[PDB]
């Protein structure tokens, strides 16, 4: 969770806030940015510190999602964003693409 | 069947096989579709679904009356599915996009009584649709100018096309131009929730406004409130997430003394921290006080007896849209409430708005945010009347990102058909009965405008057949003059998006039913 | 790795709309005021902010 | 006619569609419209027999039996216990009504059944119902525009109130304060008037308090320009009657401080004991030296105090009063003139209010004590107590009295007005009747339709007050088109003459032109609706 002082620090320093619930995306995303989930408010030291090429928030259809992108064409996580006019088709795709 | 003694699947499984629950799902869509079929064009009308409890809803949107339909047949789940996709995509066309699907399976369904392979009709719907898409995106008509007052007119007409269909088509385009005054606001995402809209009972429909700013209801006002003046000139508006309120300073917090001196000291120490919190609020300037935290009655006379205006459990989206138009920032701590943290707008004012009292912020330059205060004699109609708006607002939304517009009543839809027809007669012959069996189906969308609004559908279907054949491309049905006339001349414009996602979703989802050829229920657990 | 190809399902605009993205795309909003980093030096902190 | 489909297949396979679908019910069509069409006839003619001076009340019975005897439309609505949607939205139109004007919350549902039982006629003759709420739609416009035309202006100034007068007793002539007709049209208006921001603002109504208790008659019905407070004085013997009282309005118990946060204080000696058995003592005495500092001669409370407190004050010759509610600390603020203090330490003689006369009122034999706080300087709130011989009663001149207020509060906004008696339906009718020959055929009948339906309210009153309905309204629509006078309606009264101006029948023009609107949007809204789908289920 993310107190109400330190949303509002935040936003006083211009620093985008993201916040993963699940374990398994927190890793995912350490994967995939290059960054060492620290356990602790100390500030990042050079090497566990994360880059990305852009991360925006972007509305896709309805939903509101968050994008860490790269523009290179490597990376270790690699997403595919699927699209269609049914859930069961989405899932359908998806097991295809499994 | 001989019974085994001991079974495959468990007792109650049920199964349906082969062309007959092909010919079932068919029907059931059918059955689903014809729900909505009077909710389409000018002429349509509403639908009243009572659910459980007695509370009715009232709607003419397709998407909003599948959805309170409890259908629980798989096939027909599939139609639900595109409306809410439809709807999330583009906003407006949730009823063509079912009335499409159900208008294919019904084409294909004398075919698949007599065993045609499910495939090929699926390749054949795979290819009509790419091929209608393709047309779409050729014939749409595009604006190369950039210019101001095209652009916002095209918007107003996409607008007012959204909106006459409505309860509020009457006034359709005092709505249309607020809608589009409303879109224009926005800065570069076009969030809805940047656009909010207060539902007030009472009133007639033309009372609606809009406001460049930000409105709101009172909140649970103290004792003490009423001696707050309730107009300013130039306010500085001081945006806050603060609980102004004699409390404990933690829940943990645990106070250990032994002299009745050092009593005294805490308490006063209390009503200092207090004093100093209000204190520095009231010596940054500002006049209107607003937190999202609760705003004690101590509080609320400290800023009676400064002529200031407080008021608190503002909804965290209502302060959002207040910082969007004043331009503030909402500070959690008061330790600097410097003026570039501090909201501006010309006037504030509290007024009495059918029964009930609001903050009117206006008069911002800078606004990126505005708030529809709708007007009405029931909880139903101001919902519709939201509704309607949404539709607009996406329609608009949509239209923003990218001005490609197409004629509606049924002029697309027929330029469509005659295409697929013209195509499919330079085929060998298997795909051909399927192709003009999609063409066909295009005919659905103007033989049900005819049909609600109580036409002879053939005799209409027929002129704009021969219109189109013999050249006319935006020719559709004119309601009015119960005849047909130049849908573009006639500024019935929708966005080809629309168009498009409904053949992309309708070809999906009968592709989707088609491929079907067992259905088993296992029984409830 | 098999786990390192993430799908995400966004309905709407039909399978043939679908793209491949270089990165992670999570159905969540941001908890502050900016919402998009050009130059992003992203820090991941595992203990609540 | 309902279970909406049962096909089984037509391969004999089961075919469920929509969950519990056997169990539903639905309507299509022109059979759910003239179902809407007879919901709403039977609740505008129930309604309609409440119109007018001589309309006639309905006695309501809530679940637990309470009884309210009321004239008032929008609480005879509220307060029936429907079923069918129409119903409701009936119900819903007359509370939409209530809350934007505050009054004709009668003649909207009137008029709203009307136009429903002609568009049956219409849909009968084979109209779609469509084109109907069009045509109904530019009937409103066209009769809101000679509304407009046929207003005039009131002058809503304070040194002359008679035509607030006049339009506040045409408002009660209706209800049952009407035996003290003009005593109560007066003190509304006085009410409004005192408790209202000047330039065309609005009148905030919580600045008006309304009071009602049982005994005295209704013709004691007063208003009080300052406050009636529920207690009275918190000991015994203090003084029943203060004079030129100087207020202190506290909003801190008379108790020693206690800190919110958690705390202990230990006592861990004798000499502890003794310093705190001391602090509690001149704590107390230092507080009632403060508060007697400022010169103050009452002292008002919002959350009681404790024996010593309570002696200390009687011993001082300071007058107080206990547990007033926040509401009426706000009040009394408001009319003396003084500030809300929240602790003694900031209590000056500054923030001090004034009042001419505080008093302690008994009820006969009832001990039941109520305060007064009145004779205020410059009182900007106000206070209507209201008397009776039974509860009822008085829960009746309450809401006649916020139909009142609400009246002039309308008039305040806006100081156009037309002449009630059907006059302004008549007109409006003659005014769509003429718009109807120069439209096209098909629109026609829809404008005439709306016209017969408007011409509903002079055919009620007529019929309420025994003469014949359709003779009179043909006589006095003859009159007005015979000599051009928008002034001429149903002599309800039987006063002589027809003429409305001349009779005081005078009533807001943005009350009728919310009407009008109100009623065309929920007739458009039912005949837009041509399918239900109810539960059906006939659950307990
Ligand atoms: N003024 C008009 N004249 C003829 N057709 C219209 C007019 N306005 C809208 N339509 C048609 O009515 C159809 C349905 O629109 P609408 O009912 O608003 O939403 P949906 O497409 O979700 O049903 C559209 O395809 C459009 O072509
Ligand atoms: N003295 C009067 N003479 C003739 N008509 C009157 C008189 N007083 C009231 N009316 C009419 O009686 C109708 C009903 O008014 P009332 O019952 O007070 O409220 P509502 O309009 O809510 O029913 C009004 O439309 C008004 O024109
Ligand atoms: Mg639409
Ligand atoms: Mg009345």
């Amino acid at each position: 969770k993310v107190a109400d002082m330190a949303l509002h620090y935040a936003n006083k320093y211009n620093i985008m806030l993201v916040r993963l619930n699940s374990k398994w995306d927190l890793r995912r995303l350490c994967k995939t940015v290059g960054a060492t989930a620290l356990p602790r408010l100390t500030p990042p030291v050079l090497e566990e510190m994360g880059h990305c090429d852009s991360v925006y928030l972007s509305e896709v259809g309805d939903t509101q999602v968050v994008v860490f992108k790269h523009e290179k064409e490597d990376g270790a996580i690699s997403t595919i964003v699927l699209r269609g006019s049914t859930d069961n088709l989405m899932d359908d795709i998806e097991r295809a693409v499994d | 069947m001989m019974p085994t003694p001991v079974i495959l699947l468990k007792e109650g499984t049920d199964s349906s096989q082969g062309i007959p629950q092909l010919v079932s799902n068919i029907s059931a869509c059918q059955v689903i579709a014809e729900a909505v079929r009077t909710t389409l064009g000018p002429r349509g009308m509403d639908k009243l679904i009572v659910d459980g409890r007695g509370k009715a809803t009232i709607s003419n949107d397709g998407a909003t009356i599948l959805k309170l339909l409890d259908v629980v047949h798989p096939a027909a789940k599939t139609l639900v599915d595109i409306a809410k996709s439809q709807d999330a995509e583009v906003g407006d066309g949730t009823t063509s996009v079912t009335l499409l699907a159900a208008e294919f399976l019904k084409q294909v369904k004398p075919y698949v009584e007599e065993g045609l392979h499910p495939q090929i009709i699926i390749r054949a719907f795979r290819t009509a649709t790419q091929l209608a898409v393709n047309k779409i995106k050729e014939i749409a008509v595009t604006v190369k100018k950039a210019d101001k007052v095209e652009q916002r007119k095209l918007l107003e007409k996409c607008a007012m096309t959204a909106l006459s269909s409505k309860l509020i088509s009457q006034q359709k385009a005092f709505f249309a131009k607020m809608v589009v005054d409303a879109v224009m606001m926005l800065d570069d995402l076009l969030q809805l929730k940047m656009i909010g809209i207060k539902k007030v009972q009472g009133g007639a429909l033309e009372d609606s406004q809009l406001v460049a700013g930000v409105a709101f209801k009172k909140t649970f006002s103290y004792a003490g409130f009423e001696m707050q003046p309730k107009k300013y000139h130039n306010p500085k508006i001081a945006l806050l997430n603060v609980e102004l309120e004699l409390k404990a300073e933690k829940d943990n917090a645990e106070i250990r003394v032994h002299t009745v001196e050092d009593y005294q000291a805490i308490v006063d120490a209390e009503w200092n921290i207090l004093y100093d919190k209000l204190e520095k609020i009231h010596h940054s300037g500002a006049k209107v006080v607003l937190s999202k935290l609760p705003i004690g009655d101590v509080a609320t006379q400290y800023f009676a007896d400064r002529d200031m205006f407080c008021a608190g459990r503002v909804p965290e989206e209502d302060l959002k849209r207040t910082m969007m138009a004043c331009g503030g920032s909402i500070q959690t701590s008061v330790n600097a409430l410097s003026a570039d943290v501090l909201g501006r707008c010309q006037v504030f004012e509290e007024t009495q708005i059918g029964g009930e009292r609001y903050n009117f912020f206006t008069g911002c330059p800078k606004a990126k945010t505005c708030t529809f205060i709708l007007r009405g004699g029931a909880e139903q109609f101001m919902e519709e009347t939201e509704r309607s708006l949404h539709d607009a607002i996406m329609i608009v939304r949509r239209a923003i990102k990218n001005d490609s517009v197409v004629a509606g009543g049924g002029a697309i839809e027929m330029e469509l058909s005659k295409y697929l027809r013209d195509y499919s007669r330079t085929i060998p012959g298997k795909q051909q009965l399927l192709i003009g069996a999609y063409a066909k189906a295009l005919e659905i969308i103007p033989r049900q405008l005819c049909d609600n609004a109580g036409f002879d559908a053939t005799n209409i279907l027929n002129k704009l057949r021969a219109r189109h054949a013999q050249g006319g491309t935006w020719y559709g049905v004119d309601i009015n003059n119960e005849d047909i006339a130049d849908n573009f001349e006639a500024f019935v414009w929708e966005p080809a998006m629309v168009r498009i996602n409904a053949l992309t979703a309708a070809s999906e989802a009968a592709c989707l039913i088609v491929s079907v050829d067992e259905t088993i229920k296992n029984p409830r657990s | 790795n098999v786990d390192n190809i993430r799908v995400c399902k966004i309905l709407g605009s039909g399978i043939s709309s679908s793209s491949v993205l270089h990165g992670m795309v999570f159905k969540k909003e941001t908890e502050g005021d900016v919402t998009s980093v050009k130059d992003a030096k992203i820090a991941v902190y595992s203990c609540p902010f | 006619a309902s279970m909406g489909t049962l096909a089984f297949d037509e391969y004999g396979r089961p075919f469920l569609i929509i969950k519990d679908q056997d169990r539903k019910s639905r309507l299509m069509g022109l059979e759910a419209l003239k179902s809407h069409i007879m919901a709403a006839k039977a609740v505008a003619n129930t309604m309609r027999t409440s119109l007018g001076p001589n309309g006639l009340d309905k006695m309501m019975v809530d679940k637990d039996g309470d009884v309210t005897v009321t004239n008032d439309g929008a609480t005879i609505l509220s307060m029936m216990d429907v079923d069918h949607q129409i119903a409701k939205l009936m119900v819903e139109l007359s509370k939409s009504q209530d809350d934007e004007i505050g009054d004709g919350t009668t003649g909207v549902v009137v008029l709203a059944g009307a136009l429903l039982e002609e568009a049956e006629q219409l849909l009968d003759r084979g109209i779609h119902p469509i084109r109907i709420a069009d045509g109904y739609e530019q009937a409103a416009r066209v009769a809101i525009e000679h509304l407009d035309k046929i207003s005039d202006s009131v002058l809503v100034d304070i040194k002359d109130t008679e035509p607030l007068i006049q339009t506040a007793k045409t408002t009660l002539g209706s209800k049952v304060v009407n035996s003290c007709h003009r005593q109560m049209a007066e003190i509304a208006v006085n009410a409004v008037l005192t408790v209202a921001d000047m330039e065309r603002r609005d009148v905030d109504f919580e600045l008006i308090k309304v009071e009602g208790k049982v005994g005295g008659r209704l013709e004691d019905t007063k208003l009080i320009k300052g406050v009636i407070v529920d207690k009275d004085f918190s000991h015994p013997q203090m003084p029943k009657k203060v004079e030129d009282a100087k207020i202190a309005i506290l909003t801190c118990p008379f108790e020693p401080p206690k800190p919110k946060t958690k705390h202990k204080l230990d006592v861990t000696s004798v000499e502890d004991y003794k310093a705190l058995q001391k602090y509690e003592k001149e704590k107390f005495e230092e507080m009632i030296q403060q508060i007697k500092e400022t010169g103050a001669n009452l002292a008002i409370c919002q959350w009681g105090f404790d024996d010593e407190a309570n002696h200390l004050l009687l011993q001082n010759n300071l007058p107080a009063v206990r547990w007033v509610g926040g509401p009426e600390i706000e009040l009394i603020a408001i009319a003396t003139g003084g500030r809300i203090v929240p602790r003694f330490s900031e209590l000056t003689a500054e923030k001090l209010g004034f009042a001419g006369l505080v008093q302690e009122i008994s009820f006969g034999t009832t001990k039941d004590k109520m305060l007064v706080i009145e004779q205020c300087k410059n009182s900007r709130a106000v206070t209507i107590f209201i008397r009776g011989g039974n509860k009822m009663i008085i829960e009746e001149a309450k809401r006649s009295l916020h139909d009142a207020l609400c009246v002039i509060r309308n008039l305040i906004r806006d100081n156009r007005v037309v002449y009630g008696g059907g006059a302004a339906e008549i007109s409006c009718a003659l005014a769509v009747s003429q718009e109807a020959d120069k439209c096209p055929t098909l629109e026609q009948y829809a404008m005439r339709a709306f016209a017969d339906a408007l011409e509903v309210i002079p055919m009620a009153l007529s019929e309420n007050s025994g003469m014949n309905p359709i003779q009179t309204m043909t006589e006095v629509r003859a009159r007005q088109v015979k000599e051009m006078n928008p002034a001429l309606g149903i002599d309800c009264l039987h006063k002589g003459t027809n003429d409305m101006k001349q009779q005081h029948v005078i009533e807001t023009l943005i009350g009728k032109k919310q009407q009008i609107s109100l009623a065309t949007q929920m007739v458009r809204m039912i005949l837009k609706i041509d399918d239900i789908r109810k539960p059906g289920e006939s659950e307990e």
